[PDB]
């Protein structure tokens, strides 16, 4: 958040989950980032740069996460057709 | 009679059989004198009880394991079965037998090898 | 029955947004509902929407994000007179920095920030933020 | 996938899946477990697809790789079949096994001499190991597991469908899991057959 | 001298990164929404601005065949005026011990608050981001934004909490019983918490994402470390 002074106020900007486009708390203990490791996709070996996601605790605890992680990954690798 | 052994006996009995496994007989008198020498016992009467239970454990442990108490030679044979049980490798005769619409799945896996069939009967339950 | 068409539409989008759905089904379509959702799209609270056609009253399908929080109806439809406006705008909006009460005027349907610049009051329809 | 054939289905493994009866699946469905089933049989069996198994195996495995230190991807199983399997798993790839009764409060406590604090979990059968799953959402652990066709999905980020009512279906699936992580992280990859048997990942079973 | 100090040895992973000094703000912890379990972590980053304000020391008691048996339950607030506040309740058989038990529990539950402006910016926030609520068992508070210089207009009990939060100007409205202050204070605390969980058009820009402090500093967490 930016004032007319140009002072960039607010203690931190909180992360916004890709599960359902909404923002998690600071004591929500069911909200998990999950790092998937990319591979070269020519031999099948680790290659550097991870794809990281984040999911909110609310959709997790009702049990929607299995579809959400699949849908996110389906538009990338290592699922492209299921 | 009455009297069930207290927890002080059953707790320490387990320790004493574990670490001096190969120093026990199956006689009361020998196992008594051993407990006096390998460890302090604050009484004589207390010793005569703890010995007798140590004896009673040692009878069963030679017929296989008693839970919560693990001697060395049992954990040896545990590992020896777990690195490979004596039984053959095979999965499970290297032939697959399928049924109608298991074959249909396999078409949609884009493969087709080693065909067999067994024909199934209508219908679930009755 | 369904005496208020607009009132039945918005409750759906409210319920749906809470669960996290990003496609919905709203019926019956009315022209009034179209221009409503147009304003809600421009500002960027919802995405593009598809009008299925029948020969009855239509049905609408919407693509939405988690940006929406609450859109309400106000029944019955009161008048506003551009000094009554401020009294309204306090009550329906959580802030002075965002949210838009919507209304209809003789100059067409629009948000309140725009209506004040046309210098014309009119009849209030709903709100959102 | 997108790799040429080195991250895609192999002709060999299809035979192993079908010989171990993984394709067969229980007589019930959920509203989340109907996107991996194709259809039902003549019989009450519901037939899991193996294409759908294969993709889910991979990205599951790629997440298990992604930790820098593998010594804290804590595997858990309490049913008898998945005991022998997990022990070899956690010997092969650096992990910490928890076999048998869980003893709850493991990660919640601060004072307990069996305290653990992993990052991931890989659980067999959600509806036998419900205690660690519930406890996962108090310490922000991602979660992976093997679902039947009717196991409840809730605190399961990714599933890896399986038959898992026992038999060879259990041990085979843990073996395949351990094959993949070594191809990707290690240098075991050669795309020519691994030495280790799926035989010694199966259940001990009452012996002769 | 002749006397050392030795204070705090962490047995917790999060505690270990702080003691070895790789995490250097609370803002790192909160962004991953990590558990906190040790009350020295919070008191290391802060503890140079934390005050306590013992609200009530309330008796409760159960019944037994030998008569009464009385335990003392006290509520204790905690907060710096920079926007971190917390709250805790605890009970014990004796008084002083219960108070000191509450100051520990209160440190554990500290959270940040998000402050904003009335409608025009001039630097340094002074009020609540938006009109929010919070209910605890049919007590509720409705924090409503207010322009500068109106002070905090509330009952004495929430006037403690909001003042400790550093929120300068506010209007409030209550509903239902408020003479059972254990609910009343928790309901205030509930309301201030929700501020960062309220989505605003400001926050619609996309967050980059970054690897966990646990992940990046894992090479220091494995050598002999917990």
């Amino acid at each position: 958040m930016q004032s007319n002074a140009g002072e960039f106020v607010d203690l931190y900007v909180p992360r916004k989950c890709s599960a359902s486009n909404r923002i998690i708390g600071a004591k929500d203990h069911a909200s998990i980032p999950m790092n998937v490791a990319e591979v070269d996709k020519v031999t099948g070996r680790f290659n550097g740069q991870s794809k990281t996601y984040a999911i909110c605790g609310a959709i997790r605890r009702m049990g929607e996460s299995d579809d959400s992680i699949l849908r996110l990954a389906k538009s990338h690798g290592i699922v492209s057709q299921n | 009679m009455g009297r069930v052994r207290t927890k002080t006996v059953k707790k320490a009995a387990r320790v004493i059989i574990e670490k001096y496994y190969t120093r026990l007989g199956n006689d009361f008198h020998t196992n008594k004198r051993v407990c006096e020498e390998i460890a302090i016992i604050p009484s004589k009467k207390l010793r005569n009880k703890i010995a007798g239970y140590v004896t009673h454990l040692m009878k069963r442990i030679q017929r296989g394991p008693v839970r919560g108490i693990s001697i060395k030679l049992q954990e040896e044979e545990r590992e020896r079965r777990d690195n490979y049980v004596p039984e053959v490798s095979a999965l499970d005769q290297e032939i697959i037998e399928v049924d109608p619409d298991t074959k249909e799945m396999l078409k949609l896996l884009d493969f087709g090898s080693l065909s067999n069939l067994q024909v199934t009967q209508p219908t679930v339950g009755m | 029955v369904r005496m208020n068409v607009l009132a039945d539409a918005l409750k759906s989008i409210n319920n749906a947004e809470k669960r996290g759905k990003r496609q919905v089904l709203i019926r019956p379509c009315s022209k009034v509902i179209v221009r409503f959702l147009t304003v809600m799209m421009k500002h960027g609270y919802i995405g593009e929407f598809e009008i299925i056609d029948d020969h009855r009253a239509g049905k609408i399908v919407v693509n939405l994000t988690g940006r929406l929080n609450k859109c309400g109806v106000i029944s019955p439809r009161f008048d506003v007179q551009l000094k009554d406006l401020e009294k309204w705008q306090n009550n329906l909006l959580p802030s002075r920095q965002f949210g838009f009460i919507v209304l209809t005027t003789s100059a067409g349907i629009m948000d309140h920030e725009e209506a004040r610049r046309k210098h014309t009051g009119g009849k209030i329809l709903g709100f959102f933020f | 996938s997108g790799a040429l054939d080195v991250l895609q289905m192999k002709e060999e493994d299809v035979l192993k899946f079908l010989a171990a009866g993984t394709h067969l699946g229980g007589t019930n469905l959920d509203f989340q477990m109907e996107q991996y089933i194709y259809k039902r049989k003549s019989d009450g069996i519901y037939i899991i697809n193996l294409k759908r198994t294969w993709e889910k195996l991979l990205l599951a495995a790629r997440a298990i790789v992604a930790i820098e230190n593998p010594a804290d991807v804590s595997v858990i199983s309490s049913r008898n079949t998945g005991q022998r399997a997990v022990l070899k798993f956690a010997a092969a790839t650096g992990a910490t096994p928890i076999a048998g009764r869980f003893t709850p409060g493991t990660f919640t406590n601060q004072i307990q001499a069996a305290f653990r604090e992993p990052r991931l979990l890989v659980v067999t059968d959600p509806r036998a190991d419900h205690q660690p799953l519930t406890e996962a959402s108090y310490v922000n652990l991602p979660t992976i597991a093997l679902c039947n066709t009717d196991s409840p999905l809730r605190y399961v980020d990714i599933a890896i469908p399986c038959n898992n009512k026992g038999a060879h279906s259990v041990g085979l699936m843990w073996w395949m899991l351990a094959r993949e992580v070594l191809r990707m992280r290690g240098t075991i990859s050669r795309e020519h057959p691994w030495e280790v048997m799926p035989d010694l990942y199966f259940y001990r079973d009452p012996e002769e | 001298g002749k006397a050392g100090d030795k204070e705090w040895l962490p047995v917790t992973k999060l505690g270990r990164l702080v003691k070895d000094m790789k995490i250097k703000s609370l803002e790192e912890i909160y962004l991953f929404s990590l558990p906190i379990k040790e009350s020295e972590i919070i008191d290391f980053f802060l503890g140079a601005a934390l005050k306590d304000k013992v609200l009530k020391i309330m008796p409760v008691q159960k019944q037994t065949q030998a008569g009464q048996r009385t335990r003392f339950k006290a509520f204790v607030a905690i907060g710096d005026y920079n926007g971190h506040v917390g709250l805790g309740m605890k009970c014990s058989k004796e008084v002083a011990t219960a108070i000191r038990g509450a100051i520990i529990l209160a440190k554990l539950s500290i959270v940040p608050v998000r402050r904003g402006y009335w409608g025009n910016k001039i630097g340094k926030p002074h009020t609540v981001r938006c009109k929010v609520t919070g209910r605890c068992g049919s007590v509720l508070v409705r924090l409503i934004p207010a322009p500068r210089g109106t002070g905090i207009i509330s009952a004495p009990v929430p006037k403690k909490l909001l003042l400790m939060a550093g929120i300068d100007d506010c209007y409030t409205s209550a509903g239902g019983c408020t003479a059972t202050l254990g609910n009343f204070a928790k309901a205030t605390f509930d309301a201030i918490s929700k501020t960062y969980s309220y989505l605003t058009p400001d926050l619609w820009k996309e967050t980059v994402f970054t690897k966990s402090p646990y992940q990046e500093f894992t090479d220091h967490l494995v050598k002999t470390h917990t």
